[PDB]
């Protein structure tokens, strides 16, 4: 038993949330630089 | 045992000069994953 069936549902929900946030809001209070900064090292640290 | 306070307040009048200060007291954490924090700490220690 494992949880590998809701990946597509989570991806589509995240995409819908992002598109509605872009259409209505303008990020601002949502941290967008910290996530990019941490992912810049996560991409080369977690996959290797 | 408590007489060191007088010596400390007497010697506090005259100080010296030094460079390359350390990381003083505890700073404010980024409140993120440990991987990026430890990577930033190691890179700052390496290049500074």
């Amino acid at each position: 038993i494992d949880i590998s069936s809701g990946q597509y549902q989570d991806r589509l929900i995240s995409l819908i949330a992002l598109e509605l946030e872009h259409r209505r809001q303008n990020v601002t209070s949502l941290p967008i630089a910290a996530v990019v900064s941490i992912h810049d090292s996560v991409m080369l640290q977690y996959e290797r | 045992l408590l007489d060191v306070e007088a010596t400390l307040v007497a010697l506090r009048q005259q100080h010296l000069d030094r460079q390359c200060y350390f990381g003083v007291y505890v700073a404010e954490g980024t409140e993120d994953t440990l991987d990026v924090q430890m990577g930033r700490f190691m890179e700052t220690w390496a290049d500074m």
